[PDB]
């Protein structure tokens, strides 16, 4: 009960440190926000379903966000780069449980979002190259 | 080959960094820092396997160049560059240990300034702050470079040429550049001591420095003068006081022509006005070892000449403010009189009181009929405080311009001031702003009391009239000072041998209280609280007192025990300051 | 004659003016030994104590001047023959009373000179014009400082004066007001009686303990609290001084440990502060009698509590702590509220009480005074963040002995309480150094004792949640991450112990009793059993 | 130096013992010899400086001839090596002298032991001079008055176990106030001077 509410703070605080989201100087040299990443990655080992589900919503929110400007585009590109990089580490970090009961998340929550990047994505010549490279490893 | 080649690389790269500024200079330093780390381990293993470790001329010729490039980066505007440079001193110190394990033989001989270098590490391990705050700590350590060194004596010169050329360009042109110049100026001052020792670059630096206090440049002249005063006064090395005062006095000395006639000039007026703040700031700051340097120079001649120029400046709202500060400057000069050196204290103090009495005119703002001139109240109020300090313990001595009996001359001299104070005392009467008169009245009453104490015999008769004064408050103060005179002895009379010895007999007992298990709380507590400046006085009193009480062993055991236990290097600390 | 018509304060009494005017006469007569001190000194102090720091600023400075002149007359009296040794003490005393320390004690702080305020120049042309009716408060501790300074002066003189009766006369005057109901003078007449009395009888003690029962009774029954909230503190303070004079073999020497505890439960800074002072000397006094040499504090205090255990059991139920289940943990929850006392001087007093108790339990078990065991674990948790030797002698294993040893702490209860202490100490504490040390020891407990850890979620839930959202300290945030990971790691299993496990065996109020002092100072309303408890103690231990 | 053990002043004898006790106490909590450190330190800092530059110390009015001075400088190095029991390393210039120092290792130790053998408490050694020391007292009173507030703060931090009424902190305020403010310092005819 109480730990369930604790997890949301870890997940919620991650969103508030996305470049697209106002920085607010909460990074504390990025050590504090990076420590949050480590705890979230470790938690996925026992709460893989919960951690994965939260990440999908964050990616969907970032994907379904309209912002214009060089800084805005860079923030979204860097924002998704961390999300994709964070997601891949959790998948790789997870032991070889071989639990094949994640079809629900894969079919709807995860595949459509990753499939968007796999397209040519000619909007950004340099950003799409990195996102596809990161997404391909996850796939 | 490793030292032959690795060292040869260091000499090439270090010379390039000093040659000119580059965009990636902050990056070479971080990489160059790692190069030192990667060659210390090789020496450690090399010495362990085979001491045999060679130091060819390139190793010495390149070890110096490493220092010559670490100092010049201490004043670098980039915060990271200076922070990295401070951390880079660890590798320089640690290298000494590997070459020679015994500290004293080589660590304190090959690297005389070893102890200060260790301090840089602690400062680096601190929260980041603006360059101004960081420069204070950096310049503090730069002022503690006791031992001259080839790197020190060459880093000072190398940046001196760079600083000089930068200064000319700014003035020649009829903001970022200035900020670097400020850092170079402050850096070039804190480390002056190493370059000390006729014509010398250090002396030429002062001459240009003194020639910048009066720098009148329409574009940035104000900022230059605003900053040279702030830094030179508050940051100069105490080892440069004997040279600053001599140059400062000589500059003033030529302001007066033959026959002692002032030559008023706006630049000379600005020069004296700046000299007041610098001297006040210089005297205001109390640091370790500053007292030792103040004794060498004689400040009497400069002070006497200074008042004459200000004395003839005239009367005006501006001139009153200058006179007010001068009165405050002399007040600060009387708190370090023990530290200062005086050839004839009596002859100098008497003249200063004579020169100051001219300015203390009461009720002169009412005659002027202008409230704008209320500053004269402060100037008179400030003047009294200066005279009070001057009069504290000063016997009167009349100038021998006329030949008369000394006793008569002194009595006339005493009544000259006694009347002056009484006249001002009447004006301060409430019946005739309350804080101004109340504060001024207190000072004027205190001034007379000090005058009587110095010479009771020649002034006792003139003061009897105060017993029946019109102000009840004044009468009380006179009786108190009079009461002390009775308690004092006219002669030795064995009065202190009996009264003071018994009166102060208990004093030693409290100080010499044998705390249980040798705690000695008074001695231990007194040691830390006492400022470092007076440690010389404290040491003699403690040693002398305990020896008389046959308890010296207890004090030594307690005092040494804390030092030895606190630092395992008992011997090193004892030789240290 | 004020007893006939008792008043809440002297200034409100009808005869106030009569006393005030009579004070001015005594002030003038003090100078130049116009008041015969050599025969009236006992009666001068008796009245000075009732006037110190009472009345308008003019009247308050008058009392200070009166004392200054009474001492001077003694030093300049020819009828008495004081040796040169004694006269030195008096001369030093005269200087001491002129220090700024005594200005605050008399209530004349911020006054440069008392004489100037005491006298007014234009006293013939116009009458005095009192004003600034706002009047500072007085603390009975200040009276002790003055009350004992004078007693030093009196004792020195009596050494020279043969067969002097000054002390006997002064005691008699106090004894009359000590055992008489007067809400305006009785509080002042009790703080001085104990400071000067040299002997006590069984009947006297019973009155002191039986006046407290009525003082507590008045507070709850009526709406006037502050009036009766100072008679309680005076009763304890008086007893705090009479224990060192009690018989070496009196039962009350041990029964005065429960009275102090019952006073700390009233949630008042003054009452709580006074209780600790009684406890501190109670332990020291018992040490001189060598009563814990062969027994433990629990054995002694619980042995004397047995005859009236039935009444005590009811009180323990309401407070939410039990001493039969665990004496050393119920005796430390009451001592954890001291950390919340505004005065920095009471925090140090409770720390001394902790050290003294720790050295006694270990000495009973001969465990080196710093070993970790079941009995001496409660006293070490409190001292972990304030005692360096405790931290050094008991260090976390994952950096001598290491705290949290599971070899001896193999009981869920003995280890559940130690977690309750740790959670409580962080719930209200606000310090980076203290929180860091406490959290580092909490992570190790999570893994070493996973089963009992989930009973501490509610206590740490709010603070951790707030810290996690906004904290930006890597040093303090790293231990938090380990705790959260351990919780999820040890999750997925049904809680063997729920959060309410402490309520099962009585200790449901351990966290509540250590909270901050309530601003709305009010009687907890369960003191009605303390009155019954005290009554049983008197009948059982004071037959007559 | 070894022969003149008796001529050592009593004051220094107490000072040397304190270092010996400090080193012995330091070693206990931690083959270093306490006497060796004391002997090396005392000789290097007390005896050695006078030998190197007697003129600076004022022993000789006229500066010794440079040739004589060189012998004194080299003498100090040889003598210091004896105290430290260190042979000549990469010092072939002076290596032949290493033989002489070997015999004198024992002699140096005896001199250090004599001073270091003084009783920790001078119960036997007594000198009831009890001089008034009026001049020194005057400085002490002035210093205490100047730091009356600051010295109190240090006492305030500690001593909570027992009330300060009977302890220096209470006594200092009472006694110091009784004495009153110190008198003004007298003027100095001589120029500024230091120890
Ligand atoms: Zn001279």
């Amino acid at each position: 009960h109480r730990p369930v509410e604790w997890v949301q703070a870890v997940v919620s605080r991650f969103d508030e440190q996305l470049p697209i989201k106002t920085g607010q100087q909460n990074t504390h040299t990025k050590v504090s926000t990076e420590h949050n990443k480590e705890c979230l990655i470790n938690i996925s080992k026992y709460k893989f379903s919960l951690v994965i589900s939260g990440l999908t919503t964050i990616l969907k929110n970032v994907n379904n966000m309209r912002i214009f400007g060089e800084a805005a585009e860079k923030n979204l590109y860097l924002s998704q780069l961390i999300i994709l990089d964070t997601l891949e580490k959790c998948l790789a970090g997870q032991p070889k449980d071989t639990m094949r009961l994640d079809e629900t998340m894969l079919v709807k929550q995860l595949l459509p979002e990753i499939c968007h990047f796999l397209h040519t994505c000619r909007e950004g010549n340099q950003h799409a190259a990195e996102l596809r490279n990161s997404a391909s490893g996850v796939l | 080959t490793f030292w032959e080649i690795s060292s040869q690389m260091l000499f090439y790269i270090c010379k390039k960094l000093t040659s000119h500024q580059m965009l990636s200079s902050t990056e070479i330093l971080k990489w160059l820092r790692e190069i030192l780390i990667c060659r210390n381990k090789f020496l450690l293993k090399n010495k362990q396997a085979d001491r045999s470790s060679g130091t060819p001329p390139i190793c010495r010729q390149a070890q110096t160049k490493l220092e010559v490039a670490l100092y010049m980066f201490l004043w670098n505007p980039d915060t990271e560059a200076v922070l990295v440079a401070m951390s880079c001193f660890r590798h320089l110190c640690e290298e000494a240990d590997i070459r020679c394990g015994v500290d004293e033989v080589s660590v304190h001989n090959l690297l005389p300034n070893y102890n200060t270098f260790m301090e840089f590490a602690s400062v680096s391990n601190m929260m980041s702050t603006g360059r101004a705050a960081l420069q204070k700590r950096v310049m503090a350590l730069l002022r503690r470079i006791e031992h001259p060194t080839a790197g020190n004596t060459e880093a000072w010169e190398d940046t001196h040429a760079k600083w000089e050329q930068a200064t000319k360009l700014i003035l020649n042109y009829p903001t970022d550049s200035l900020q670097e110049w400020i850092n170079m100026t402050g850096f070039l001052c804190a480390l002056g001591g190493v370059c000390l020792q006729a014509d010398t670059p250090v002396s030429k630096f002062m001459d240009r420095l003194l020639s910048l206090m009066v720098c009148n440049h329409e574009k940035v002249g104000l900022q230059i003068r605003t900053n040279v005063k702030d830094l030179v006064g508050l940051e100069l090395s105490p080892a440069l006081y004997p040279m600053l005062f001599n140059k400062l006095k000589n500059t003033i000395s030529k302001f007066f022509d033959s026959q002692g006639q002032v030559l008023l000039t706006d630049t000379n007026t600005q020069f004296v006005e700046q000299t007041i703040a610098i001297m006040k700031n210089l005297l205001d700051n109390h640091t370790e070892g500053s007292s030792e340097h103040l004794g060498q120079a004689s400040i009497e001649t400069m002070m006497l000449n200074l008042v004459r120029y200000v004395r003839v400046l005239g009367n005006m709202v501006h001139a009153i403010q200058i006179k007010t500060k001068l009165c405050q400057l002399v007040e600060v000069m009387m708190a370090r009189r023990d530290d200062l050196s005086f050839c004839q204290e009596m002859k100098f103090r008497n003249k200063m009181v004579e020169y100051l009495t001219d300015w203390v005119m009461g009720t002169s703002n009412q005659a002027a009929d202008d409230d704008v001139k209320c500053l004269t109240r402060d100037l008179d109020q400030a003047s009294m405080e200066a005279v009070v300090s001057l009069l504290a313990g000063l016997p009167l001595q009349p100038e021998e311009g006329d030949g008369v009996e000394l006793m008569e001359a002194k009595s006339q001299l005493f009544l000259k001031y006694f009347t002056l104070f009484m006249n001002l005392l009447n004006d301060c009467s409430e019946v005739e702003m309350s804080r101004r008169l109340a504060s001024l009245r207190h000072c004027t009453v205190l001034a007379m009391s000090n005058l009587l104490n110095a010479n009771v015999d020649s002034g006792l008769m003139h003061s009897i009239g105060l017993g029946y004064h019109k102000d009840l408050q004044t009468r009380a103060t006179f009786m108190e000072v009079l009461t002390k005179i009775l308690q004092q002895g006219t002669e030795f009379d064995t009065l202190a041998e009996t009264v003071l010895a018994d009166r102060f007999e208990r004093l030693v007992e409290l100080v010499t209280m044998m705390g249980d298990q040798g705690e000695l709380p008074i001695a231990m507590a007194l040691a830390n609280v006492v400022p470092c400046s007076q440690w010389d006085e404290l040491a003699r009193v403690l040693v002398t007192l305990f020896d008389s009480r046959h308890l010296l062993y207890q004090l030594l055991w307690n005092m040494f025990s804390k030092e030895v236990e606190l630092a395992d290097s008992m011997q090193t600390l004892f030789r240290g300051n | 004659k004020t007893c006939l018509s008792p008043t809440p304060t002297l200034e409100q009494h009808l005869m106030w003016d009569d006393i005030a005017i009579l004070a001015r006469y005594m002030l003038m007569l003090s100078f130049n030994n116009s008041l015969d001190v050599a025969a009236h000194l006992p009666y001068l102090f008796h009245v000075v104590t009732f006037l110190v720091a009472t009345g308008p600023l003019s009247l308050r400075a008058s009392t200070h001047g009166l004392v200054i002149n009474i001492i001077h007359s003694l030093c300049t009296c020819s009828q008495l023959h004081f040796s040169e040794e004694t006269k030195q003490v008096l001369r030093l005393s005269l200087t001491e009373f002129s220090l700024p320390k005594f200005y605050l004690l008399f209530g004349i702080s911020k006054v440069k000179s008392a004489a100037v305020i005491a006298f007014r120049s234009s006293y013939r042309d116009r009458s005095f014009s009192p004003g600034s009716y706002e009047r500072e408060t007085f603390a009975l501790t200040s009276l002790e400082t003055v009350t004992e300074a004078l007693l030093e002066i009196m004792e020195a003189c009596m050494r020279d004066i043969p067969t002097c009766k000054w002390l006997d006369q002064w005691t008699e005057l106090a004894q009359r007001f000590a055992f008489q109901y007067n809400p305006s003078l009785q509080p002042r007449a009790l703080v001085v009686f104990g400071c000067i009395s040299k002997r006590v009888s069984h009947g006297q003690i019973k009155q002191i303990i039986r006046i407290l029962s009525k003082a507590l009774e008045s507070c709850l029954k009526g709406p006037d609290t502050y009036n009766s909230q100072v008679l309680i503190e005076a009763t304890v303070i008086a007893l705090t001084k009479l224990q060192p004079l009690l018989n070496k073999d009196s039962p009350l020497h041990k029964a005065l440990f429960w009275v102090a505890v019952a006073v700390l439960q009233l949630d008042e800074v003054n009452l709580y502060s006074a209780g600790t002072a009684l406890l501190e000397q109670n332990l020291h006094t018992l040490d001189s009698l060598r009563i814990f040499n062969d027994k433990s504090p629990e054995e002694v205090f619980m042995a004397i509590r047995n005859p009236l255990e039935w009444h005590c059991k009811q009180m323990d139920h309401f407070v939410g702590l039990n001493f039969n289940s665990n004496f050393n943990f119920a005796l430390v929850g009451h001592l954890l509220k001291g950390y919340r006392h505004p005065s920095p001087a009471i925090v140090a007093r409770t720390v001394r009480i902790l050290h003294t108790l720790l050295t006694l339990v270990n000495k009973h078990r001969n465990c080196d005074k710093f070993e970790v065991n079941t009995q001496s674990v409660a006293y070490l948790a409190a001292l972990l963040t304030v005692s360096e030797e405790v931290r050094s002698r008991c260090s976390l294993k994952h950096r001598s002995n290491v705290l949290l040893d599971e070899e001896v702490l193999t009981d869920p209860k003995i280890q559940a309480l130690l977690l309750t202490v740790l959670a409580t100490l962080v719930k209200y504490t606000t310090d980076e150094f203290d929180q860091r040390i406490l959290y580092e020891y909490l992570a190790e407990a999570s893994v070493v004792f996973p089963k009992v850890f989930p009973v501490v979620h509610n206590l740490l839930d709010s603070k951790i949640n707030t810290l996690l959202s906004l904290c930006q300290d890597p040093n303090l945030l790293n231990p938090i991450h380990g705790i959260v990971q351990s919780v999820v790691y040890h999750e997925e299993s049904p809680p063997q112990y729920q959060t309410s496990y402490l309520q099962s065996f009585g200790f449901n109020g351990l966290w509540r009793f250590a909270g901050p002092f309530s601003k709305q100072t009010q009687i907890p309303d369960y003191a009605e059993l303390i009155v019954k408890f005290l009554d049983a103690l008197i009948d059982t231990y004071l037959p007559g | 130096i070894i022969s003149s053990s008796s001529e050592f002043p009593p004051q220094l004898r107490s000072v040397c013992h304190c270092l010996y006790q400090a080193t012995c106490h330091s070693l206990l909590n931690k083959p270093q010899n306490s006497i060796g450190a004391v002997g090396s330190a005392m000789f290097l800092r007390f005896i050695n400086p006078a030998i190197v530059s007697p003129y600076e110390a004022g022993i000789l009015d006229k500066k010794p001839p440079p040739r004589i001075e060189r012998g004194l400088k080299l003498m100090s190095k040889i003598l210091q090596s004896i105290a430290n029991h260190v042979l000549f390393t990469k010092e072939e210039h002076m290596r032949p002298f290493n033989d002489f120092v070997k015999s004198n290792f024992d002699a140096a130790r005896r001199f250090f032991l004599d001073i270091a053998s003084d009783c920790p408490t001078s119960d036997a050694v007594n000198h009831s001079l009890s001089f008034i020391s009026d001049g020194n007292v005057l400085a002490l009173h002035r210093l205490l008055w100047n730091n009356q507030e600051k010295i109190g703060q240090y006492l305030s931090s500690n001593r909570d176990h027992k009330a300060v009424g009977r302890r220096p902190f209470d006594k200092m305020a009472t006694l110091l106030a009784y004495l009153g403010p110190p008198e003004h310092k007298p003027v100095a005819d001589t120029h500024w001077s230091s120890l």
